[PDB]
């Protein structure tokens, strides 16, 4: 809450919104989720991978 | 059976902290000399008998004689004076 809500005026650079009513903005969640993408089934030689 | 990661390998077990050395040593036991106490009986008052059985019974005899045979008096046939 003192990230992404800018006032009329301030540095726009890491906020999300902004306007004359950003102080009274809140967050109320925030969800993520992460996924992992990689190879499976590797080759194997004779002296390993 | 493992396979060796080439990007990030390992070496082989550091000194970690040990469990006492003696504590992990035990004692041999020692047994001392041992006695199957008792004069023992040589006989026992057993609840079943020890010899075979019989499934069936089977009937037995024994020879029994009959008397003083007597004479008879019969009643005799008639003479053969071609009627008969």
């Amino acid at each position: 809450n003192n990230t992404a809500f800018a006032a009329v005026g301030a540095n726009p650079l890491e906020a999300i919104y902004q306007g004359a009513g950003a102080a009274d903005c809140e967050f109320e969640e925030i969800s993520y989720t992460v996924y992992q993408s990689y190879l499976d089934q590797l080759p194997v030689g004779q002296n390993g991978y | 059976m493992a396979l060796i990661n080439p990007q990030f390998p390992y070496a082989g077990p550091v000194p970690i902290p040990g469990p006492a050395p003696t504590e992990t040593m035990p004692l041999l036991n020692y047994r001392v000399e041992g006695r199957i106490a008792g004069i023992q009986q040589a006989r026992q008052f057993m609840p079943f008998l020890q010899g075979p059985h019989r499934e069936v019974a089977e009937q037995t005899y024994y020879a029994i004689g009959t008397g003083i045979q007597m004479g008879q008096t019969f009643n005799q046939p008639l003479i053969n004076t071609q009627e008969g």
